[PDB]
């Protein structure tokens, strides 16, 4: 677990409806939701694979289960329901197992993504803006749209705020 | 100040999932990779359909049971399918020897054609071929038999030995079937067939059995004190089967030319059968699915998801959701 | 100097219990659990709260056929499944085969029902012919010669053995196990001698079952002073059936018969461990094994509902954390 | 591997004995350990779902795994031979090799928890505090034992105490 | 300003692997869990060499066809080798019976010894020991039989009740077969035999058997309408087998003392023998490994790594490739 | 996954020969590649553990798989073929799941050491550098070969360098 979804960042959005991870940015132009684009993509991709994988690397044989014995027979009969059982035990305990660990490690997933997210805006914000918590990041400056948008696709220009943040942030 | 925030998604969803540390999870989205769905039908399988025997055993059905040949002879099944009400096998009672065995190298052909061996009009003219018929086998309220075998009897006061054979032509491998009768006690044996003492032989490269009367009274069974054996071979493309008797041996009239397929099985079940394709059958229905298991039934036959005991296996694709 | 101090740490203690993992081996970690049940009770219990049937010195043979020396056993009407030991060994003590026999042993496993009961009465069921002589050197009892309690080995009567000709109806409502014999002689004059007719034969019949039989008249290796044999053979006769025996020499014929109800797949044991009021459900040769846990490595065999059997010798499962003191 | 346990913090804690994981403070008051609670219970709780999981979802049949052949049946007696063999290599393998991963996750998931239990902190004091590394914080400012457990339960004032502690930074 | 960097390695390599989230990831290292390669050789298994039969079935080779001394015979094998050209059986027609379990018993023998249990010269001075040669089973061009079985036949005009002894003193089990011969006509019965109305009986502790002829007329194969039919027994240490008869015994010559291993089996393969150790065999060659699969046959003999359907199985040893 | 390996860091180093991870430095008397010894000889030792294990722990039986059967036993015969069909379908879909996983961990295993190490590095320098972005470091002061191995084996000085540092970061 990496401490963001349900952790650092306590709740999930309802409002952000066209992607799994994503922005809710606050301005002077106005407000509102918007997702990343391409990490959604990306994650999509990847847990369609995972599914596809459990699903098409079952190799499964032409076969007729069943077994007819005669009432002299009752050893090979039961040699018989000896194999169907014990596959039986096999498949269901490996299955659920399965399940259970795969479940444990798509969650995981997630929140590796989300806060791999989250790195990645910290990281080109610098002391440009506060860290808030819950995720949210306070400007030091005016960040309009076209400088939000700056930030969403990794092209922020720290230098070019620096004066006007370091302004707000101490005299 | 001008903020912007990092987050996930939340929705309508109140799928949950299972996980090792955690119960319950409520996800975004979410997958079940159990199949639990059939389709309440018995189906082709791999585009052919099974042969469907109704009132009838295959016992009563390669025997010709007279109650059996409502049936529509195919030359083609993928399996088949028997129900709780296929009562019409053997109607004069005796063991059919190798039955299972029959049954499942019956399951599956790919060609199969009925023909007549020994036509009954030309076959056997030291022999009686019209007397051969029993209240345990009834037809239209008549006495009867089965249409694949005939119960040949001494003409007047001589039942000569008997000796036929037949080569098989036919290219592939035929299935002959053929029966001895035990008579209750002497004075029956000795009406039926003149001699006490009489035997059979039946021979092919492989195979060979003598067989002699076992004469005493059995258990009533619909009517009858004595007991008749049910016997099978098949014959390879080539070889040739040959039949000698002095008395007791049930003669085979049709036989069948074959080519058996690989596994498939018998069902027995009610479901009714459709025209309808299917890659996995079972008694309950057929399954068409992607999914690596199921739980609908253990017994299937076809190309199938791996039978498991569980309810619910379902996948986790969206996040936990969090409103 | 130094301003206030707050640290983040975890637990270590005493422990030195050690796990692997994948990376690493031999990781000294502070709490842990066993996955894998390596305990049994020595024991042999009652399975599903009821008891098995323990044979002692017979073998299922003797014991069903009615070996003189097996009627130390006080016989229930109930068991889970059979007890048999190392020193399980009256068994068919007329020398022979017993047909079918595993397939018997099989069916036999576990009964819900099982009672044994006269079939043919031996006072009045053989009035033309012999019943008293029909005893031998190879089945000895208190000193004396004497043969298996639930067959009788009929012999000719005076100079006589007169077509013999006997049914039984089964009305017992289960399905019932009947067990009869087949003497070949070992020569012409014992022939004669036991049943008179040289030529003598048997018909045994049901519903489902038919089978004629003809004496084998030969001298085989002397097994237990016989150099004649005898053929053992059952059936279970449905509920409504009849089962009729005919002969003109050569049957041992039954005495007493089973009334039962099958269970399902139970099995049988040959252990010395001893048998003792307890309680389990798993039961394996060496001793009962009372577990939660998935995977046992005590033995392949088992009969109940059992943890799967393992190779390993060792499962240890973390729990806490690494231990670092 | 999340680098806290056995990495960036290097010991363990004899002296804390109610929990997995906590705090030690030291301040004019005194000092001590204090397990943290509510982290220290949901670890249990997961990790004892995790025991239950491997030993629950065995469904396991009534069966009677012995058969007895006679001496012409050698074939379906090794046959039997092979189902029983069969099975013993696929529970042996699966069973090792389940144990070798869940071990290795559950080390990772404490490490794990540390390591958010260390970033909780971290997030709520900034610069009010110099990391020392080793999972110590030293404080710019006094804090009592009031102020230490605003910051063990979330609630930590910052600004309340900037002033002081960047007098002393 | 002067600085410090973080990295790791890529290299060369275009070694590709799955995992769950991403197929075809380029990787710096690498290994191959899944062995795809054999030696195209039959090699022996635990330092001991299969028995190999070329010309010959099993039942040729044990019975003594005359095809079948061109063989080699070991006191020891891990497995036995039969090829598609094995073919040379039982010569004169008819069933071996329970010849597959033969076959398994015979599988695999840590000590094998054939001797002569009744030696030709002196066992017989009643019969006739020295007619009994057909055209079925030709030699250098001549009419011949088995080498480990003797045909007795009448001298003159009688044929004395035969009776005949041997004792296990060899301390491991003894093999012996014998068999049965069922003329075609009464005729050849009396003309062979003498007595209408033979028997034969062949007993042990536990075996016990009486034979009767089962004379008829089957389909000519290799050039014979009777039939024989072959049977075998192992006597214990200690125990007796003796045999009776007035007709159709074929009598044994030869005999195998032995000592069986444990689960061994047969391959039927034309992949040359050589010397050469290994301790997993298949038909197609030896596979010496590590490794935990194999997708080189399903049917292996050995300590075996486990067959599987897949094509590779590389596991990642080294990281995410980056150029 | 931890962001590193083709995250932050972008890319790998053709040039670094003698390990899996390491460094690379640039001053005033050259430049060049230097793999970590400790943890790059710490992760080839693991990662021989995990194959190992995948082999060893493979506890197999000499046994037979060949039966053979005839012409009135086709029965049993294909009881025997449920069997052989039952044991590839397990051994196939566990050994391709297998490898699946594994290799899944095996490159975030990576992806984690490669992360531990950049933040081993940062841990020390503190604001004695720049943090650049992919993984580098420009340092505020002169840092010699001498001084490059301090921080290369942990045993880096901060207060040495701490006033040369800070009148740079002001300037
Ligand atoms: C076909 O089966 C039917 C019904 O299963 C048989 O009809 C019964 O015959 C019995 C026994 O002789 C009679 O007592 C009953 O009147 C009939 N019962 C029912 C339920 O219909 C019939 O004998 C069979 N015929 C053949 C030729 O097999
Ligand atoms: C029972 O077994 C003993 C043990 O060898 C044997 O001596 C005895 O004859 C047997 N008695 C009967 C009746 O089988
Ligand atoms: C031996 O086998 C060959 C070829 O398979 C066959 O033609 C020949 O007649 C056989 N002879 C004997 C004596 O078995």
């Amino acid at each position: 677990l990496f401490g963001a979804i349900a952790g650092f960042i306590e709740g999930g959005w309802t409002g952000m409806v066209d992607g799994w991870y994503g922005y809710h940015h606050q301005n002077e132009q106005g407000s509102g939701y918007a997702a990343d684009l391409k990490s959604t993509q990306n994650a999509i991709d990847e847990i369609t694979n995972k599914v596809n994988s459990v699903i098409e690397k079952m190799n499964t044989q032409f076969t007729a289960v069943g077994k007819e014995f005669n009432h002299l027979e009752k050893r090979i009969e039961n040699l018989n329901k000896k194999i169907d059982d014990g596959f039986l035990d096999i498949w269901t305990y490996n299955a659920e197992l399965l399940v259970l660990l795969e479940n444990e490690r798509t969650l995981d997933y997630h929140d590796s993504n989300v806060k791999n997210l989250y790195e990645k805006v910290r990281s080109q914000l610098k002391n440009n803006a506060k860290e808030i918590g819950n995720g949210c990041f306070e400007f030091y400056h005016k960040c309009d749209n076209t400088c939000m948008e700056s930030v969403k696709n990794g092209t922020y220009d720290y230098p070019k705020y620096s004066e006007e943040a370091k302004l707000n942030r101490e005299e | 100040g001008d903020t912007l925030c990092i987050g996930y998604h939340a929705n309508n969803s109140t799928d949950t999932v299972d996980t090792v540390l955690e119960k319950n999870v409520t996800v975004t989205h979410s997958v079940n990779l159990l199949e639990d769905k059939h389709n309440g039908k018995l189906c082709k399988l791999r585009g052919v359909a099974p042969l469907h025997l109704g009132k009838c055993n295959i016992a009563g059905w390669i025997l010709g049971n007279p109650e059996c040949e409502s049936l529509s002879t195919a030359s083609s099944w993928s399996y088949i399918v028997e129900t709780s009400s296929s009562d019409n096998g053997t109607c004069y009672p005796g063991d059919f020897i190798d039955y299972e065995e029959l049954r499942e190298q019956l399951s599956s052909v790919s060609s199969f054609e009925r023909f007549e061996i020994f036509p009954k009009t030309s076959s056997w003219p030291n022999h009686d071929s019209n007397k051969g018929v029993t209240a345990a086998c009834p037809h239209a309220g008549a006495k009867s038999f089965y249409k694949n075998l005939i119960w040949l009897v001494k003409k007047g006061n001589s039942y000569p030995k008997l000796s036929k054979s037949y080569i098989n032509d036919k290219g592939k491998e035929v299935l002959v079937l053929w029966g001895i009768h035990h008579p209750s006690t002497s004075a029956d044996q000795q009406s039926l067939y003149q001699n006490a003492d009489a035997y059979v032989f039946v021979g092919t490269s492989k195979y060979s059995k003598k067989f002699k009367p076992e004469i005493a009274i059995r258990p009533k069974v619909r009517d009858q004190e004595g007991r008749m054996n049910y016997y099978w071979t098949l014959v390879e493309p080539g070889d040739k089967i040959t039949f000698e008797a002095t008395g007791n041996l049930v003669v085979p009239r049709y036989a069948f030319a074959m080519e058996r397929n690989a596994g498939s099985g018998i069902i027995i079940s009610d479901t009714p059968v459709h025209d309808c394709n299917t890659t996995c059958q079972t008694p309950k229905g057929a399954i068409n699915t992607s999914l690596p298991f199921q739980n609908i039934h253990p017994i299937t036959i076809g190309k199938c998801p791996k039978y498991v005991k569980s309810t619910k296996l379902r996948l986790a694709t969206g996040l936990r959701n969090v409103p």
